[PDB]
């Protein structure tokens, strides 16, 4: 179950926005946009950026 | 406030048992940002840096996934178990300060089922204190939270448990005591006057020993409020001339305006209107001075009741102001100091009066608590 942050983090990768793109419209690190990637992909059960973005359009 | 800080803490470990990263990582920064702007208690300091090495191991224990293909990858929720398991001394302290700060919280919010649910159980990790004077510190604190709440055994038992650690260090007489302060406020709740006086002196007697202005001070001026509480109008004003004393030597303002409130109101009550008036033109000043709201409305209560006639009208957005703010104890009391002036006055239509207002006021929810999800 995704935090609403975790959701917009999300939301911006459905987008196509790159993890630096995503940090810097959120105000976090590259870094932390990363691990929270390795987070939400685990909690989607995904193994990928374009895996995670179809889970999460079901 | 440091009971909001520690309240973000707890949020905060909660997104970090959760592996949310971006929750977590906004909470540890604001928090960083507020403690930089305060000098917080020892215990809260401890209880930080207890979470941000929890946060920096959150995220040790996820690294190794970056590189794992998703099957190969473990459920966080087992990450999650692991990381208690091999660091249970952490998680236990842990443990301890979350649930006595979300206590601390609750019993600030009012709410106080909620309270003494979340300081039982960080009673039950207590056994992750090691340190005895941080147990007694608890037992302490505890004490003083069912004095407020009026759960009068409750503090009692726990002043106890305090004190017995206490009495063993040698360097700690300033918090025995205290303990003998919260065994004397107790007593006063419970109208053993004498019990409580007589542990006002002995509280008296220490802070003399360590030259404690202040708790000197506070000590003389308790065993004045007893007298009072007892009507022995006389009796108490030796005591609250030494309390006076005290705290005007050294240049504790802000216990100035309470020390010369009984005092002033007791020369009204005895007749003595002379002196009366000087006590309450130097209380009203101090009040003045520090900027005290509370005492300035009372100071001027006293000239509504003993001179102004009384003046009824301006008594009655007294009574207001405190019901407002939740002071009801001293409402009570209020309104039975002018159902008595009215008495002594033969004006026992106005007595009456006065003393149906008292009613009134005892019949208010004043510490009304909420059951947590019981159905009816
Ligand atoms: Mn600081």
């Amino acid at each position: 179950v995704l935090t609403p942050r975790e959701c917009l983090i999300l939301q911006e990768v459905e987008k196509g926005f790159t993890n630096q793109e995503i940090a810097d419209a959120l105000h976090l690190s590259k870094r932390s946009i990363e691990y929270s990637l390795t987070s939400i992909f685990n909690k989607l059960n995904v193994g990928s950026r374009t895996e995670a973005v179809l889970i999460a359009k079901s | 406030s440091s009971s909001s800080i520690g309240e973000k803490i707890n949020e905060w470990y909660m997104y970090i048992r959760r592996f949310s990263i971006p929750d977590a990582e906004y909470l540890r920064r604001e928090i960083k940002q507020e403690l930089d702007q305060m000098e917080e208690d020892q215990d809260l300091h401890l209880y930080y840096s207890l979470m941000e090495f929890r946060h920096n191991l959150m995220l040790e224990y996820l690294e190794p996934l970056e590189k794992m293909r998703i099957e190969e990858q473990p459920r966080l929720s087992d990450l999650l178990l692991e990381i208690d398991k091999k660091q249970a001394r952490l998680t236990g302290l842990l443990e301890y300060y979350f649930n006595f700060f979300r206590g601390m919280y609750e019993l600030d919010q009012r709410e106080y089922l909620s309270a003494i649910k979340f300081f039982k159980k960080a009673e039950s990790k207590l056994i992750f204190v090691k340190d005895r004077i941080e147990k007694a510190e608890f037992f302490f604190k505890m004490s003083e939270s069912y004095y407020y709440m009026k759960q009068t055994y409750f503090s009692m038992d726990y002043a106890r448990q305090a004190y017995e650690i206490y009495k063993e260090h040698e360097a700690y007489n300033i918090r025995l005591l205290q303990c003998h302060s919260l065994f004397a406020t107790n007593f006063l709740d419970l109208k053993q006057y004498e019990d409580a006086i007589s542990h006002f002196q002995k509280a008296y007697s220490m802070a003399e020993a360590e030259k404690q202005p202040q708790l000197m001070g506070r000590t003389l001026y308790n065993i004045g409020l007893c007298k009072n509480s007892q009507s022995q109008y006389e009796d108490a004003i030796p005591y609250f001339k030494r309390a006076i004393a005290v705290f005007e030597e050294s240049n504790i303002l802000p216990s100035l305006p309470q020390a010369y409130f009984l005092i002033t109101q007791i020369h009204y009550k005895l007749g003595k209107i002379d002196k009366a008036h000087e006590y309450h033109s130097k209380g009203m000043a101090y009040s003045q001075k520090a900027g005290d709201v509370i005492y300035l409305s009372e100071f001027e209560f006293l000239k509504s009741l003993y001179l102004s006639g009384p003046d009824e009208e301006a008594i009655q957005g007294f009574f207001d102001f405190l019901e407002s703010k939740m002071l009801y104890a001293d409402l009570e009391d209020f309104a039975i100091d002018v159902a008595k002036y009215y008495h002594e006055r033969k004006n026992f239509q106005k007595a009456s009066a006065y003393f149906l207002k008292v009613e009134q006021v005892r019949q208010l929810i004043q510490g009304g608590v909420s059951l947590y999800e019981i159905e009816v």
